[PDB]
């Protein structure tokens, strides 16, 4: 009941964390897409 | 696949395409000047 009077506040904190988590997911996807190679040779035992 | 023989397998494209990658880089932020006296007092002498 005491928290309810504050109105917006907890919502703003939750929204900011949600946005940061989405940004981290976007960063992981971009880095891994660049990491992937269009053509690769299959790994075999005794490779190299 | 890698080849045990001296000849080596090569993967080469028989077709080509043109694609456009769009990138935006921010170089500037909005320039804001605030009248601190007006904002704090709202032009009231007692506040001044």
């Amino acid at each position: 009941q005491l928290l309810r009077e504050y109105g917006q506040f907890c919502s703003k904190i939750n929204q900011a964390l949600h946005g940061a988590n989405l940004r981290q997911d976007d960063s992981v996807r971009n880095l891994f897409a660049s990491v992937k190679s269009s053509q690769s040779s299959p790994i075999i035992p005794g490779f190299g | 696949d890698q080849l045990n023989s001296s000849y080596f397998k090569l993967s080469i494209p028989t077709n080509f395409s043109f694609g456009v990658t769009q990138e935006y880089i921010q170089t500037t932020i909005q320039k804001v000047t605030v009248d601190c006296k007006q904002y704090v007092c709202n032009g009231f002498q007692k506040c001044e």
